[PDB]
């Protein structure tokens, strides 16, 4: 993978992150795209920000952890956007899928658990 | 039936006029004697709508005994309108009917300290401390001893109040403010640390400790004290706002933005944190920050004052005046919002807007403000009026 | 299935020098332990109560911000000189403790810096113009740095994996480095080359630290097995087990028996060396315990950090929560006590570094 | 002690023999998201294929159609401290919580120190913490979580409401299952809360 992409999740961690991203996008709580993730990080309403390590170039998502250092949000980098290749109906693999807090989310606590799991990988 | 008549009199006072409402209030007062709440409501209706208010205060003092609030309102109406020694004689006559020195002795000490002959005020404070000692009476005696000069007797009274009322952080804060006005500053920091460790939750004592540790150099200890105050409450909005102000006062703008984001994530329903996030944001980014502050914290006086400051900074005087009017209608007791409204009236507008702002500041006394508490807690502007304090808060912006 | 492989003669010479430097050190440690055992229980209990009273009233002060990057590790200089911090950026500053003034920031890294631990005799008997501190980054680099030059030195290119931590030997001629290549390297200061690569774990080692006398060296990483390898010919017989998570912190006690290991399973394992078993499993915090620091030569406490905003200063032994050094705003990554024991720095993920001073 | 184990083993045992001892392991089929346009295409194709299959099965001449109308690899172990969890509703709920949530553990009671240790899965421990922290209303009697970590396997067999008037009996009962350090840390936290 890319050495600049940090942190790197495991297989089950990426599977749980993809399931949480699909549950957020199906319940209208996730935004795909780099500009939408940057706007969700600047607005302060994004609960989590996920990146993709298989990006050419990978520097375009390099501001995604740094904005996570500007809003106190967990950051994670899927080995490949292909994990979200279909994402929320996206034909092309998805990379920046800012998962924003959803009022009374049916998986709000589950998303919080993913956050708690994404804060321990960066050590 | 008396409560329904009082509600009808209040609705008549607020709906149309004041003659029939005062007649209904006089009929309810002469029909049957009520408690101090109806007398206070009649005194407020007489003060809001000179001679009639003094007559209502005399009727409440003659017909409703054991009413310290009505007697204090009558003494304040006599000192404001009639005379200061007549109000002192009225307070001395009300002290002969109510032997409790809780609020009558403090009001007499304040009336003797606002006028001349401070030895009589010191004797009244000593008599109140010898009759019924308390933390508020000791703090008032320490303030009356420290407003004249920083003598050793004021420091001894502050030490006695800190030894007798160590659970109360007001005596420790007064001792720290008395020691901070001297040449040394380590004694004030030690007194503030003792007040923060003896309360253990003291927000203004920890704020004064952070201000003393930041203003005297070595601001890393000030940041450590601010972190300990934020973790000792835990997650106080005032301590987070003080830490954000200390981070924004230095060159760490990204750390200040991260502290503001953490304060918004840990306490989104805070008007001071929303105002700090609106003031710390960029000029094209303030329109989204003010909208997010209005959506998260609606009908807030600090958010409305920040919106008024953003409208005045964007060369929109007609929007800043409307936002200041909305902030005065939402909360007229705010100090920072009234100071911003007076500054906007003095900067953009004629003398009529400044006169209306002065009348709004004189009708409702501003308190618990950002710029008002910085001038109301000092010893140099302790016995001053409300209009001069409002002018000093508007001129220092 | 422990397969053996022959090494160079320079590694055997360095092992013989380490044994000849550790055997009188172990004799002096045994003499000090016999002198402390001859002391009565009343004076020892009074000294332990005084140490507990000094550690309980430990207030955090001088929280000086290093940079915009969160601090990843911190190491106290010998003789209470300064404290070298290593943040998530390429700079490794050294703040003057307890003055909290940054001066002569040793930069030269590109990736996220790991553990920049100075030599045990850097400020004692080493020149400030020569190599005094050893820093590591997220890539493969173990760079030496001075204390008054602000420029790196010729690093060791024998590690091509993520070097998590690096710690110099107490003798000063060696330095261990825990890499992510399922091994731990041992570079030499006199030979200026890697002497050995002890692969005592199936996964990459995270924390590697030598003993107080320099005879043994504890390892630990993502393989959930702490290896205590001898510096003579390897043969790690004191294998530490029990932790179900990755060991991210290793701290050798000044006593010849106790050894502290910090893993991510919200516990700290104080294991014995004369019995090859785990003596205590102290639940110091609830988060992943990454940072851990042993006591000074008095040998009475242990400061274990975690991924929460606090750090537990527990007794050694006893495993009791005597002090909770809280006050940080992020994950406490990296912590080190001074040589005098009156000051201890605890780096956190809030881009700030404070010190616990006795009130 | 006279000397350490490594000092007695080395003292002559220094050689250039680099080895790799104790090569042991530390103690897949996954899907991805789909597309909305692909979802619509799949729904249309599936409905058409179902209709065609039904027509083929019921029109060929075989049957007339109707008229068209995991505790392993890491277990979450939590330990909470309550001032007076003796309440039967509270005590039974915690014990039953562990039982139903398979949170193998113990509930030890003492003089103003109630240590409730649960152990199981992460979702079961999260549900038990949400029940004991927000659902179970105690009130001076408050219940707070002392610690929450991960272990290799479960220590206790089933949730048993133990009872001990002294702290030494509860410490011996916790050391019989290997959880005396958690009870000692809970007692130290209770002593620090009562002292401060």
């Amino acid at each position: 993978v890319n050495p600049k992409a940090y942190p790197l999740a495991d297989a089950h961690l990426t599977k749980k992150l993809l399931d949480l991203v699909q549950q957020s996008c199906n319940y209208k709580q996730l935004r795909k795209g780099a500009n939408e993730a940057t706007k969700t990080l600047n607005r302060g309403i994004s609960e989590f920000i996920v990146m993709a390590a298989d990006a050419e170039p990978l520097e375009i998502i390099l501001h995604l952890p740094l904005l996570c250092e500007d809003k106190n949000v967990p950051y994670v980098f899927v080995r490949s956007k292909q994990a979200l290749g279909r994402a929320c109906g996206v034909s092309r693999p998805v990379i920046a899928c800012s998962v924003t807090i959803k009022e009374g989310s049916q998986l709000k606590q589950q998303i919080q658990s993913i956050q708690q799991s994404i804060e321990r990988l960066l050590v | 039936r008396k409560h329904t008549w009082m509600e009808d009199a209040d609705s008549c006072v607020a709906h149309n006029a004041l003659e029939c409402a005062r007649a209904i209030y006089a009929y309810a007062l002469q029909v049957f004697p009520s408690k101090k709440s109806v007398w206070l409501r009649a005194a407020y209706f007489e003060k809001n709508h000179r001679e009639s208010l003094e007559a209502l205060l005399q009727r409440a003092v003659a017909h409703c005994p054991k009413a310290e609030v009505l007697w204090l309102m009558g003494a304040k109406s006599k000192w404001l309108a009639g005379d200061v020694p007549a109000a002192r004689s009225i307070l001395a006559l009300a002290f002969q009917a109510n032997p409790n020195s809780e609020e009558i002795w403090l009001a007499a000490v304040k009336l003797e300290s606002e006028n001349d002959e401070y030895e009589r005020a010191r004797r009244l404070l000593a008599k109140a401390r010898s009759s019924a000692p308390t933390a508020r009476v000791f703090m008032k005696s320490v303030k009356l001893e420290w407003v004249q000069d920083n003598i050793r007797a004021a420091q001894d009274l502050c030490e006695e109040a800190l030894r007798h009322y160590e659970d109360f952080p007001k005596l420790w804060m007064m001792k720290g403010q008395i020691e901070e006005q001297k040449e040394m500053m380590e004694k004030a920091r030690e007194a503030y640390n003792q007040g923060l460790k003896k309360c253990p939750h003291s927000t203004p004592l920890w704020l004064l400790l952070s201000r003393l540790e930041e203003k005297i150099g070595q601001l890393t200890r000030a940041r450590a004290i601010l972190e300990k105050s934020r973790l000792k409450n835990p997650k106080n909005p005032g301590l987070w706002l003080e830490s954000v102000r200390l981070e924004y006062r230095a060159g760490l703008k990204n750390i200040a933005n991260t502290l503001m984001a953490k304060a918004l994530q840990e306490c989104p329903n805070s008007g001071i944190l929303w105002s700090e996030a609106i003031f710390l944001e960029a000029r094209p980014q303030r329109r989204t920050k003010s909208v997010d502050a209005l959506k998260k914290c609606e009908h807030d006086p600090h958010v409305l004052l920040a919106v008024a400051k953003l409208f005045w900074s964007q060369r929109k005087i007609t929007k800043a005046r409307e936002w200041f009017h909305r902030t005065v209608k939402i909360d007229s007791d705010l100090g920072d919002a009234w100071a911003f409204f007076y500054k906007f009236e003095l900067q953009h507008g004629t003398e009529e807007q400044q006169e209306e702002v002065r009348k709004r500041c004189e009708s409702a006394e501003p308190r618990h403000g950002e710029l008002w508490c910085a001038v109301s807690k000092d010893i140099a502007n302790w016995q001053k009026k409300i209009g001069d304090i409002l002018r000093l808060v508007a001129g220092r912006i | 299935q422990t397969w053996y492989h022959e090494g160079p003669n320079s590694l055997k010479v360095a092992r013989l020098w380490i044994a000849n430097y550790s055997l009188p050190r172990a004799m002096k440690r045994l003499e000090e332990a016999r002198l402390h055992k001859e002391i009565p229980e009343t004076t020892r209990t009074s000294q332990m109560q005084e140490l507990h009273k000094s550690l309980r009233s430990l207030n955090n002060f001088c929280s000086q911000i290093g940079d915009d990057r969160p601090i990843s590790y911190c190491h106290f200089s010998p003789n209470s000189k300064m404290l070298a911090t290593a943040c998530w950026s390429g700079l490794c500053k050294l703040w003057s403790v307890p003055d909290c003034n940054l001066l002569h920031t040793l930069r030269g890294h590109n990736t996220n810096v790991g553990a920049i631990v100075f030599h045990p005799k850097s400020t004692v008997s080493l020149d400030p113009k020569d190599v005094n501190l050893a820093s590591c980054a997220a890539d493969g680099s173990v760079k030496l740095w001075s204390l008054d030059s602000d420029e790196p030195v010729a690093d060791i290119e024998g590690h091509t994996v993520r070097v998590a931590r690096v710690m110099w030997h107490p003798s000063g001629r060696f330095l261990g480095t825990t890499c992510y290549d399922r091994s731990w390297r041992l570079w030499d200061l006199e030979a200026q080359e890697e002497i050995l690569h002890q692969e005592g774990h199936s996964m990459g080692v995270y924390d590697i630290a030598f003993h107080q006398d320099g005879s043994l060296a504890g390892t630990g990483g993502l393989d959930a097995f702490g290896r205590v390898w001898d510096l003579r010919t390897g043969r790690c017989i004191m294998f530490l087990e029990g932790h179900l998570k990755e060991i991210y912190g290793i701290n050798f006690s000044p006593n010849g028996y106790h050894i502290a290991t910090g893993s991510g399973d919200n516990t700290c394992k104080v294991w014995d060396l004369r019995q090859r078993r785990c003596v205590y499993t102290i639940p110091a915090h609830q988060n992943l315990v990454t940072g851990v620091k042993f006591e000074p030569i008095h040998g009475n406490f242990l400061l274990t950090g975690a991924y929460d905003n606090t750090a537990k200063i527990w007794t050694h032994p006893g495993w009791s929560p005597l002090k909770t050094l809280a006050g940080h705003e992020g994950k406490v990554m990296g912590l080190d006590i001074s040589s005098d024991g009156q000051l201890i720095a605890t780096c956190s993920y809030d881009r700030t570094f404070k010190l616990w001073m006795a009130e | 002690p006279e000397i350490e184990w490594w000092d007695s083993y080395i003292i002559f045992g220094i050689t250039n023999l680099v080895e790799h001892p104790a090569q042991l392991n530390p103690p897949v089929t996954l899907g991805v998201y789909l597309t909305k346009k692909e979802q619509k295409k799949l729904r249309r194709q599936t409905r058409r294929e179902a209709q065609k299959e039904l027509q083929e099965k019921v029109r060929l001449g075989l049957m007339p159609p109707p008229e068209p109308k995991d505790i392993s690899q890491g277990v979450h172990i939590s330990v909470y401290r309550v001032r007076n969890l003796s309440n039967p509703a509270k005590k039974f709920k915690i014990e039953a919580n562990a039982g139903q949530l398979y949170l193998t553990g113990v509930v030890v009671l003492h003089k103003d120190v109630n240590v409730v240790v649960v152990e199981g899965g992460p979702k079961a421990q999260k549900k038990f913490k949400r029940l004991m922290l927000h659902r179970i209303k105690w009130d001076t009697n408050k219940c707070v979580l002392v610690w929450e970590g991960t272990a290799k396997d479960r220590s206790f067999g089933e949730m048993k409401f133990k009872q001990c008037p002294t702290e030494n009996m509860a410490r011996e009962h916790f050391k019989k299952h290997g959880a005396e350090h958690y009870w000692d840390l809970a007692l130290s936290e209770s002593v620090l809360e009562s002292t401060d």
